RNA sequence: GUGGCCUAUCGAUCCUUUAGUCCCUCGGAAUUUGAGGCUAGAGGUGCCAGAAAAGUUACCACAGGGAUAACUGGCUUGUG
RNA sequence: CUAUCUAGCGAAACCACAGCCAAGGGAACGGGCUUGGCAGAAUCAGCGGGGAAAGAAGACCCUGUUGAGCUUGACUCUAGU
RNA sequence: CGUGGAGGUCAGUGACGAAGCCUAGACCGUAAGGUCGGGUCGAACGGCCUCUAGUGCAGAUCUUGGUGGUAGUAGCAAAUAUUCAAAUGAGAACUUUGAAGACUGAAGUGGGGAAAGGUUCCACGUCAACAGCAGUUGGACGUGGGUUAGUCGAUCCUAAGAGAUGGGGAAGCUCCGUUUCAAAGGCCUGAUUUUAUGCAGGCCACCAUCGAAAGGGAAUCCGGUUAAGAUUCCGGAACCUGG
RNA sequence: GUCGAAUUUGGGUAUAGGGGCGAAAGACUAAUCGAACCAUCUAGUAGCUGGUUCCUGCCGAAGUUUCCCUCAGGAUAGCAG
RNA sequence: CACGGACCAAGGAGUCUAACGUCUAUGCGAGUGUUUGGGUGUAAAACCCAUACGCGUAAUGAAAGUGAACGUAGGUUGGGGCCUCGCAAGAGGUGCACAAUCGACCGAUCCUGAUGUCUUCGGAUGGAUUUGAGUAAGAGCAUAGCUGUUGGGACCCGAAAG
RNA sequence: UUGACCUCAAAUCAGGUAGGAGUACCCGCUGAACUUAAGCAUAUCAAUAAGCGGAGGAAAAGAAACCAACCGGGAUUGCCUUAGUAACGGCGAGUGAAGCGGCAAAAGCUCAAAUUUGAAAUCUGGUACCUUCGGUGCCCGAGUUGUAAUUUGGAGAGGGCAACUUUGGGGCCGUUCCUUGUCUAUGUUCCUUGGAACAGGACGUCAUAGAGGGUGAGAAUCCCGUGUGGCGAGGAGUGCGGUUCUUUGUAAAGUGCCUUCGAAGAGUCGAGUUGUUUGGGAAUGCAGCUCUAAGUGGGUGGUAAAUUCCAUCUAAAGCUAAAUAUUGGCGAGAGACCGAUAGCGAACAAGUACAGUGAUGGAAAGAUGAAAAGAACUUUGAAAAGAGAGUGAAAAAGUACGUGAAAUUGUUGAAAGGGAAGGGCAUUUGAUCAGACAUGGUGUUUUGUAU
């Protein structure tokens, strides 16, 4: 609001904190990102490098749905299970009752192997996976079954 | 307070409705209360005033004076009574504009329509 | 114009935008009007439920194909299978979409069972007489909610047969990539004499 | 409104 | 009005006429002709930065913060240090939180309703509102804000069977349901400690509505806010026993002026 | 020994073109052309951190400048 | 005939405050400052030294990445043909 | 620190005088500013915690309004020129009458009109403002009266020209063009005697309309009359058109 | 100066703005002309000038670097909070 | 001897917005955001709410695509605080944040090119003065505020012009 | 010779219809520049303003020649998001959608192309009658160069077999909706101030009414109203709720199996080129010219081309509510808005007066007091006016009127004053002014006998 503003404090003071010499004027260097290859070149090259040019290959009618692949790291992988049953399935480190985890229904597209699930067997239903992730799952004793 | 959506609580609109009121609505605005005797005798609390009614003043500097109405000056929102006058320096008599809200009726001027209005308001005659 | 380190902004206010600024002060009054219109429509169709029965239907677009959804209409095959016509269904509170087609027995059976449950849950008053009071409701979609099909069970045994399931995807990618080259090499081999 | 003519002097100005 | 100040065809005359370069009104025969135009410093003018309707009028407050605040405001009802600080006239009250029977929810008539509160002890808090009717000072008087008065108590019900209309006309007194509980009523002016008259059913439902250590809240995901300090009286902590076992002795609280 | 004994002898984006990988894409699926991309150079901006550019106004205009001339004055005094 | 004095009538330009000089320094030519000379109410008519008097955001000159009129194998187009 | 408004409190002040304004009267504060007394005045207003903003002026050749010095000053001096008496009146350099002296000098300061103006014409009453002095006067103010046509004019005709129609262009407002590539209309005699107007004949071909108070053009003059009207009204004496 | 005509003039009528008219001065086109007037686009842009509203307290500069059709300006580093 | 100012009153100029940066306060916290909408209501308020959506939790390459532990989530130096011994001085141990540094991991680039195979596919393994806006026991989301930025009339007034 | 047809005309023929206004929103056509790019020419401003045409209460769009590449969705519109993204762009400044998903709202359909051919079954008009938003009969006419029934691609039709199932239209009375009327509580009780009580104090009442306004000053309780309910009146109306009369119909529609069929829009699609336009990129759309198709075809499938497949719709004809918009118009309600130099230009005889040839421009101007009670009367004066008196709570409210600031001026009083005045430090002189001078105290010399 207005009364915590320094405009109320600049009252009486002539130039309003803008300078007697420099004289707040309308647009004394341009409008917008003007001068990028010119009188604003140093700002652009120092703080926005890459702004000028073109870098690759186009894609007409790109829909951001063919590229839907939200990733999940193994470190979580039980957050998909409700806590009412997590401790049960962990202490029953058991095959023939191993839990099934449908990541797709949770909203995930790919599994990744960041780190250190426990040594419990688990069935992971995924669209895609990574090499290390599958290695770690079946080292824990489980399996990955692919779906779509 | 007010619950209706068709009713307004605006000073501006209400004052304009008062001052730009026509003579048919000013009749209702210029209602007067009845005395205790007439209120017990008719079962009514107020009525719209008119020209041959007898009345009594209960507020102002003419407090206590009786008299018959002489004219209902609706444009002025006021009532002129005989025997209530201002006697000027030039030996003239100017009627005093009173408000019926500061009056009390002691005696009505009766007609078929006033009787019907009373019976409509729940009176007894 | 350009100054210290701040992100390049893209603010599209170089037109006469301040002729076209729609502030929705209307929001509450309009909600009220919506509610009152719903109530009015209800009173006009006093027994009827204010919304038709829409089907259950699978969503496009692999982002959403995992989810089921409400649709437009019940796919004339489905209503015929449920034992009534579309011209009668439209008068009974059932939406019919002539332009969608059944490619999946699960969705077909689900919508058919939906129709059966609806037909048993309703009562249709004759065109003649009584008007047997029925204490209307306002949502068919609430009575027949959309149910996400259960895909599997919570716990199962482990069937690990050792092909590693990343190799699988990789080889699918590879054979899709080199399908046509291989058909061409086969054609050119068959071309030999 | 007025454009008086006597202030116009180019003698000795240039 | 967007048109305001700009319904004229004004053009600056320029330089050479011994006048300021403000745009001026053309024509003849009027008085307005020659007058300044379009400018903030000018009569008939355009104000600087004309007010727009796309000002931000309303504000998002986070839901859990609204709830924290309503809970703090409720909690400050059980503290007479705060309730007297607002001027609610509860010195003759036996105890607060003040609770009554659920037979008040079924009162249909204002006479019975107000007699109940007189018997309970809100008589002074009602009379204060009757005594405090004053004209407003600002220009609000001719903007439909002609009178000012204080607030009486806030009656709180669980189900209404006439009490809202019984107290609708009593000045100051407000009614509320436990589920809603407007903070604008519980902390008016942002001054904590309104005098609240709960009923027993409301006072019981309040656990269902906000929860406890043993039951749920009826708001999804809502756990009441936890304390960062166990008790607000810290002198007791300082002076208890164990600190004092660890503490060096004190000085004399006003140092001797050496030299 | 990663050009000239040393200190000078040279050039961005976009566009075109070439060499390289013979790799990625043309998004319903393939083959072949074509096109587009990635990596490294050339084509040139000499106002050389790189606009695409002829004059006039003694008919003139605006914003301004004593930051800047044409008088006096003042410092100076070559010249007189 | 005015000016001039009177009766009646009765404006405007302009105005930071104002109105004596010398020199000094000082934005290098001060009504004011410093140092000196001096300095006695209120005023009339004239005068044209000064007020760097008034009249106009210099019209000459320069600057502007402001223009317009005019010309032409300028740059880019175009009606017509 | 201060201002406009908003939520809250002071169950705040107030017609026994709110706010405001004046006050070389007092007190506080470094200060912004606050407070008290007195006078005036008449209806609302404030302290504290918070919210909010169209929030604080010495300037912008700032805006609008108002007022000064200048200053009772410049100045009210072109068009030859006024004077005496009386009357009126509160009052007369200026009004009215009279007497005198002068000017315009018939290419006039006369008598009439066109345009334009619009009631300024005329009477009665009348002088606050206007008449750059005055004012008893006035083109002022107030109240009223007043403009009479068969012949004067418009009206009608065409001029330069304007411009519908048909048609043609144009997205279209509209443009072109005015007798054009149009099926572009109406005039005499009658004939019948259900009868009113058809058929009987015959004729005729231009092809809207607008455009002149100075062009062309049917015809009126004298005398008298009003405060103010007149080739118009009265009186007399005529003329044209149509029937 | 000229004064019986290349005269003077009324009225009607035509020509309308990048257009008219011009015995040609860039003259006239309603006190407007090297492109009228009215309203709108339009609060047109301005690196240029002017102005920018209360108190106290603490701190306290730069007029320099490199680049820019850059030289009355900006970005950048520096000085300051 | 530069500009404005004769005088007074009243008016009179860094505002609002969309998106953002730093800092700060508040709430929740690997989640966060109720208010498009629905329900509800003492009716533009307050109260309640589902499914999504946005941002964040994974980067990297032009892209196809691939996708973060050898290790007590590393070693070394230093590091507040804590523990132990001590009367204390001091000695040792552990050492969050943070700084520096050598490494490991992910992705791109350049190599090496195993078991095998539709014999042209696959890409194990080991490397590299290469490179990334990365990992390495997550910190963000929402709101509010001062200040700053851009677009907007954009602090107020101001052209010649088109 | 006579009577028809086709085409074209005329009529003050019989009956109707269009124009113009308004235009905020809506459908279109036309179409800029200022501006930004720190210059400027593409670009941007902007597919905007101005201009032209045409509508409604909404319009338009709309039942896919759509989206997609999914386990597929399913008219159109609008919101959140998609996304400041893909893309365009002196690849610079800058511009910039769509599918998906959540929601609001939801509604679907009809013509042409078919032989009724055992019967133009269809329709306007006129006329007589009637129960008149129209119907019945009769009579001219339109029309076979095709009016009704049947069908519209989701299908469907012609035959053959077989069974079942379901129906229309008026009245009357309520209800709904609109407009509108009327009625429905409580103090004007005491004392003080005051011109007035609507203020203050006391005692009370009503309250589903303490919102608001008026009244001689802050009024729930004096008045209108408010709140709650009731009693009506007039209309619209088929929305449904009951009652009643007509039986519509040897009619209509739906459904299963078999068979033969299954017509489906051309100067159009599509292509080249030009121009414009778009986010649309070897060309998104539109238009112009030129060329001009097909029927297991055609279009789309966001990189041009050939070849081969796949998916998905079915154009060139058409109708249709709601959600959506809305500085206009009618009617309502509200505001942390402005408060007479503000707020609309306009609080008033304001788009007035006034200016201008004209288009056009375009003001200023609110408040006496409760009530005119607006100053009778006397006197001076030619009169205006004055002095008095008087009204009024007040003329320090006298129509130059609430308050009545400053600049500026007048009078009185004080003070100073030799070519400025003003100001600062310090004091004299003159004028003027605040504050502390009680306090507890031995005490009774005490009266009122404990002061």
């Amino acid at each position: 609001p207005s009364r915590f503003t320094k405009t109320r404090k600049h009252r009486g003071h002539v130039s309003a904190g803008k300078g007697r010499i420099g004289k707040h004027r309308k647009h004394p260097g341009g409008r917008g990102m003007a001068g990028g290859q010119h009188h604003h070149r140093i700002n652009m090259d120092k703080y926005h490098p890459g702004y000028f040019g073109k870098v690759g290959m186009r894609y007409f009618h790109k829909q951001q749905a063919h590229f839907w692949k939200p990733v999940l790291n193994l470190d979580k992988l039980w957050t998909l299970i409700p806590e009412d049953k997590r401790d049960q399935y962990l202490k029953s480190a058991s095959k023939e009752t191993a839990p099934v985890i449908d990541t797709l229904a949770a909203g995930y597209g790919k599994i990744l192997g960041k780190g250190r699930i426990p040594n419990v067997p688990v069935i992971v239903k995924a669209r895609f996976v990574s090499k290390l992730a599958e290695e770690k799952i079946r080292a824990a004793g489980g399996v990955v079954e692919l779906i779509a | 307070a007010k619950q209706s959506l068709d009713v307004s609580s605006d000073r501006r609109k209400a004052r304009k409705a008062y001052f730009t009121a026509p003579s048919s609505q000013r009749r209702v605005l210029l209602s007067a209360p009845l005395s205790k005797e007439l209120r017990a005798q008719y079962g009514i609390k107020a009525l719209p005033i008119r020209r041959d009614d007898e009345v009594l003043v209960v507020r102002g500097s003419k407090k206590g004076q009786e008299g018959k109405i002489s004219s209902v000056y609706r444009l002025k929102f006021a009532v002129q009574v005989d025997k209530v006058t201002k006697e000027k320096v030039n030996g003239a008599s100017v009627p005093i504009n009173l408000h019926p809200s500061k009056l009390v009726i002691t005696k009505l001027h009766l007609d078929k329509d006033r009787k019907a209005l009373i019976q409509r308001k729940g009176g007894k005659l | 114009a350009i100054s210290k380190n701040l992100p390049i902004l893209k603010n599209h206010f170089r037109k006469h935008w301040q002729e076209r600024v729609k502030v929705h002060f209307d929001q509450a009054g309009k909600k009220v009007s919506r509610r009152n219109a719903r109530a009015t429509r209800a009173a006009k169709i006093a027994p009827r439920p204010l919304d038709l029965l829409r089907p259950v239907v699978r969503a496009p677009t692999v982002k959403y194909n995992r989810k089921v959804r409400a649709g437009r209409g019940f796919t004339l095959a489905e209503v015929k299978a449920a034992g009534l016509t579309a011209a009668y269904a439209r008068t009974i509170g059932i939406a019919v979409d002539h332009r969608r087609q059944n490619r999946n027995q699960e969705i077909f059976d689900a919508n058919v069972q939906r129709l059966k449950e609806y037909q048993s849950k309703i009562i249709v008053f004759p065109r003649n007489g009584k008007a047997p009071e029925a204490e209307q409701v306002l949502s068919a979609a609430a009575t027949f909610p959309i149910a996400q099909p259960a895909t599997d069970v919570e716990a199962r045994a482990v069937q690990d047969n050792g092909e590693s399931a990343f190799r699988t995807l990789r080889l699918a990618r590879s054979e899709k990539k080199f399908r046509g080259i291989r058909e061409k090499r086969a054609r050119e081999k068959a071309e030999a004499e | 409104f007025y454009e008086d003519y006597l202030i116009f002097d180019c003698r000795a100005k240039r | 009005s967007e048109k305001a100040g700009h319904q004229t065809s004004a053009e600056s005359w320029g330089t050479g006429r011994a006048v300021a370069r403000i745009p001026r009104v053309g024509g003849g025969g009027t008085g307005r002709s020659g007058q300044g135009a379009f400018g903030n410093m000018c009569r008939g003018g355009r104000m600087f930065a004309p007010t727009k309707t796309w000002r931000k009028w309303n504000v998002k407050v986070n839901h859990n913060e609204k709830r924290y605040a309503t809970a703090s405001a409720i909690a400050a009802t059980a503290v007479a240090s705060l309730v007297l600080a607002r001027g609610h006239r509860v010195e003759k009250i036996p105890e607060i939180p003040l609770v009554v029977s659920t037979d008040l929810e079924s009162i249909q008539k204002t006479k019975e309703a107000v007699a109940a509160l007189k018997a309970v002890g809100a008589h002074s808090d009602l009379l204060k509102v009757l005594k405090s009717k004053k004209l407003r000072a600002g220009k609000g008087k001719y903007r439909n804000r002609r009178w000012t008065q204080r607030r009486g108590p806030l009656v709180v019900y669980a189900e209404d069977n006439g009490i809202v209309k019984a107290l609708r006309n009593v000045p100051g007194v407000e009614t509320a349901n436990v589920a809603s509980l407007n903070l604008l009523q519980l902390a008016p002016g942002a001054h904590l400690g309104r005098f609240v008259i709960w009923t027993e059913a409301a006072f019981t439902k309040l656990d269902q509505v906000w929860g406890s250590e043993t039951v749920a809240s009826s708001k999804v995901g809502y756990t009441l806010p936890s304390h960062i300090i166990s008790t607000s009286d810290v002198t007791r902590i300082i002076n208890s026993s164990e600190i004092q076992s660890a503490i060096r002795p004190a000085g004399q609280a006003t140092q001797k002026r050496t030299h």
